[PDB]
RNA sequence: CAGAACACCUAAUUUCGAAUCCAGCAUGAGAAGC
């Protein structure tokens, strides 16, 4: 612990023992031009899901 | 006056929950593809009466305690506009301090309303007399509600409550007895002043 | 939780030795840089750098900026090493290549209703990884999902279901029915309305379905009257009464050759039929 | 009116257990796999209806002891409102009496539902014509339930107890001709006031 | 009303060998042995008597030449006028007996024991196939009941007719190679269906 | 041979170089126009309309009936309004609403504030207004005015 | 102008205006009308463009007689049409597919995924019945979905 | 840094896992206060 310590990283013992990481997913794509059929404010679009760390984006044709 | 009760309730289901489709164009339209369909909002989300419930819950539990409290359920009754009921849930004469919206799931249809195939089956010949179909809720859809109270006394909490706790031993919408409805209440109280939007 | 525009924080709504206490707020110096204290959170606003500045006693974020290596040793000889730090305020290239350092020292950087994946395939092309999809979104009122076209094939086959199940081929639009008079008509109807096969449901779908042509009336009382091949059962309310087997069939049958004769009476004829059986319509 | 009573129903399961799923989305989804599901909650447990199987059993005890009891189970057949099973369980002027609930189980599909294969023997050949794979509740599952007597005449613990005991003769649900559905209960009955939740 | 309990009793006469159908049953014990038993999860062994008896009766009444239709056949639909579809059921009217399970009165340690069996090359005379089973030993007292619903005066006489054909051929699995051999005893009673009613 | 269009053009999706809109039609041949479903739900509806186009024991009685609210101030407003229509419609009225329905059981009169008292007032409301049915409009005017204050 | 890409077949007569149920996709291209179809090819083209960087007729009435005569055997019983409604609703070759997966004969056990004809019928008139029923719903499949679904409501209403 | 108790060789393999019925009825459409 005492090592781990000077590495400058965390500690939690047991006897001894407060950040929120939101792995969040976020659209990066245009919004407005939306319809509806079934009740549901839908829009078809193709694009690209990427997976980064700490955070699912959907990116469009465009990023890629 | 200066103040309001506000009582943010989540109800999550313990049970299949049906309560009955309302609106007539809504039931002919789903009395084809099903027999009994569950009450939907035009945005597709479930409600449930909740204000009857209450008022019928609060009426049961203090005629049991003999309390003078009326009873609006007989054909064409009075409130009397002199109990803690009519105080709460209104006269005639006065309106319900406690304004009770109804409970809006936070969920669609495809996600929690499920059709359903409900049966008949004849004593003797152990054989299916009749079929219907019923849209149920699941077990696990949740739900909320937000009771606003205006003049609020100090038991006013202690009675809503004791309401959702009848709630959960009879069971909220339709089909009570066949084991529907039966729901569980979480409730987080606050005290409000009424001018917080100025 | 940071927005970018200056510097909000959202936990007490601020936006960016001795200690006020608000949310622990202390401000050190640059040679100035805020050190704020939440139960979320132990965020660090730095502001500009110059040689040995005062780094604070664990500085969970460090919002920093520059435009190098004093960013650097700044960004050690801080204990207890960031779990995120933000490189805001500078050139973008500038900002990626410090970025690029601040991953080789194993520190990981963000250059400056909720959306939910009911997806499901990936891919490893380029520095990124990733999974080719085309898709819907919807904006339900407390959520935006993204669903793909079997999603879209389940609404649009149930939109035709609930289309086609709408409209009849003669329905309210303009010969070999039975007849029998008036007066048995009201015998009838009297017998078969005591006892409940005539329902007043029954003489309301009658209505509806005699308004909406002849053929939909004869088509709806053969649909109720119709003998199931496999189970034996029309579509009548069951007779309240002793009625054994035979006369079930033939008091059906005298609600069939009932209602099928009444169909070719006028149709203000027929209402002052029905409304003293149902009074609604 | 003052007092109503609680029936904690307490059921084990002694051979296996078919109930079959109702939904209509939650059963195609399962005979992708299997093709008899046993009816399930969204919760992962085991719903099983048990009014009706009350019902049932107190209707044909009730009408072979020789009481005027109407036959519900007929093809649409209208309750008259003035058997005892009319005021039990439901009328169409009143509602019943009593509310049961399902029997939810005490533990959740994984432990207690297992997925089985039923044959047909070709009588000459001996040989299988169909193999059929559907689910089954183990033996031992446990399943709790409560009764809810509103207005409690001093019968309704009794014939409650004997539908019960039907039940366990004759299965509550499935395929009680093969075999399944045979159960035992536990019962635990209390007469509860009506303002108890009053504070 | 009468209704009619037959309490029968089989003792095992020659190994039974019954097999596993849950699938995580066998999936799990396919380590150890390649033929399960069919076993509860009270450990007990679990034999499918119902289609033995309707089985037998078919064959039986086909040979002595009654209207008895097959359910046998591929995807063979009963026709609801016969002896066999009154008694054990149809497309239209449930089955009037119902036919309890066989459940061993002992669990498996004591009844169930794991064999060997083997596949002999005719020409050298020596073990080709080697293979592990599980069988129910002999003397095993297996107990069900059988109940009619609506008791007919034919219906003891040809439940232990069937009785009398399974004693012959056997009940169970690997029939042909002599497992399965038992012996039934019947105990029968008539009662009436109000006896739960006090 | 000519094609309308009468749904809005306007809140319409963009995707795969198409501006593409799913909708629900409705095809009309005439042109051949397209039309939503409020279009066919009026259509539905007004075909519908279309074929849907086809002295002092009186006083002494009205003033114990105001007290246990059997007859109201809206049954007082409705009963003038069907004498003030003529006699037959006055008739209809009280037979309507003395109309015990045979399957529920329940009259349309308000209850008073056992069965058989009931019967027996609502009897009492029956010949009562009937009773009120057959004198001069001037009298009911009077008697009438006593209890409710506008009508 | 406005172009409409679907055959007007399938015209019902409400009161003195003839009418037709349908479901479509305004394109803004000639401002075309375009059916489903153009949907699933145009999915599909773009599928393959993401990822690339990186039957036998008969006639009507006889489909009538024959899915008739089926019906009255209970080879095609309103299950069976009811999930052929689903796999022609999802498209076609799960149509084909499903029709092939109840028409084959598995080659260890020698039966057909039909249900059994009602009546005495020697094996190879009922296997007969099976190649009929084959050629029938396969035949189906190369219509609409609109005289599709007229056709099998007949049968299975509900369908 | 945790379990530990006369002889071999074996202990695998293959089919099926579907088919069908039903999805209906019935009641209630009013009051009253301002
Ligand atoms: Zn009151
Ligand atoms: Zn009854
Ligand atoms: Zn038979």
């Amino acid at each position: 612990a005492k090592r781990i310590i000077s590495k400058k990283i965390r500690v939690e013992l047991p006897e001894n023992y407060e950040i929120l990481i939101e792995k969040k997913v976020v659209l990066n794509i245009n919004t407005d031009n939306m319809c509806n059929f079934a009740s549901y404010r839908l829009m078809p679009f193709s694009g690209f899901i990427v997976e980064k760390d700490d955070r699912i984006e959907i990116n469009d044709k465009n990023w890629f | 006056a200066k103040t309001m009760k506000k009582i943010y309730v989540t109800m999550k289901t313990l049970s299949p929950l049906y309560t009955g489709e309302v609106r007539r164009e809504d039931k002919e339209a789903a009395q084809k593809r099903v027999n009994f369909p569950v009450r939907k909002t035009a945005t597709n989300k479930v409600l449930i009466p909740f204000k009857g419930a209450l008022r019928s819950a609060l009426e049961i539990m203090l005629k049991a305690k003999g309390e003078n409290v009326c009873d609006t359920g007989e054909s064409r009754a009075r409130p009397c506009g002199r109990c803690v009921t009519c105080s709460l849930f209104g006269s005639m004469g006065r309106a319900g301090r406690a304004s009770v919206d109804f409970l809006i799931s936070n969920d669609t249809k495809e996600q929690i309303v499920r059709e359903s195939t409900h049966l008949r089956i004849e004593r003797q010949t152990k054989s299916a007399s009749d079929t219907f179909k019923g849209e149920e809720v699941i077990e696990g859809a949740t739900f909320t509600a937000t009771i606003t109270i205006s003049n609020p006394q100090e038991k006013d909490l202690s009675l809503i409550q004791s309401a959702l706790k009848f709630i959960e031993e009879n069971g909220i919408g339709g089909w009570l007895n066949k084991g529907y409805g039966r729901v569980s209440f979480e409730v987080k109280s606050e005290d409000v002043a009424t001018d917080r939007f100025l | 939780m940071i927005k970018f525009i200056a510097f909000l924080l959202e936990t007490a709504k601020i936006l960016i030795r001795n200690t006020i206490e608000l949310t622990k707020i202390t401000f050190y110096n640059n040679s100035v840089s805020v050190f704020i204290e939440t139960h979320n959170g132990n965020y660090l606003f730095s502001g500009d750098i110059g040689y040995p500045p005062d780094m604070p006693d664990n500085v969970d974020y460090l919002i920093l900026e520059s435009t190098q290596d004093e960013l650097i040793d700044y960004i050690e000889r801080l204990k207890y090493t960031p779990y995120k730090v933000f490189l805001v305020h500078g050139e973008k290239e500038q900002r990626e290549i410090l970025a690029k350092r601040i991953i080789s020292k194993k520190i990981r950087v963000e250059l400056p209703k909720v959306v939910l994946n009911i997806n499901t395939n990936m891919c490893n092309f380029a520095s990124y990884r990733l999974m080719p999809f085309s898709g819907f979104i919807v904006e339900k009122d407390d959520r935006i999902e993204i669903n793909d076209k079997n999603w879209f094939d389940m609404i649009w086959n149930e939109e035709y279901n609930k289309m086609r199940s709408q409209i009849v081929a003669e329905d309210f639009s303009t010969m070999a029915l039975p007849d029998m008079s008036h007066d048995k008509i009201i015998e009838n109807i009297e017998y078969l309305f005591n006892i409940k096969i005539l329902s007043k449901n029954r003489i309301k779908e009658f209505w509806e379905e005699f308004c909406k042509g002849q053929k939909a009336a004869i088509k709806y009382i053969t649909q109720v009257h119709r003998k199931n091949p496999n189970t034996g059962r029309r579509n009548w309310n069951p007779p309240e009464g002793d009625f054994t087997d035979n006369e079930i069939e033939k008091l059906y049958e005298t609600a069939y050759n009932t209602l099928l004769s009444l169909i070719k009476y006028d149709k203000n004829k027929v209402y002052n039929i029905l409304i003293n059986f149902n009074p609604k319509l």
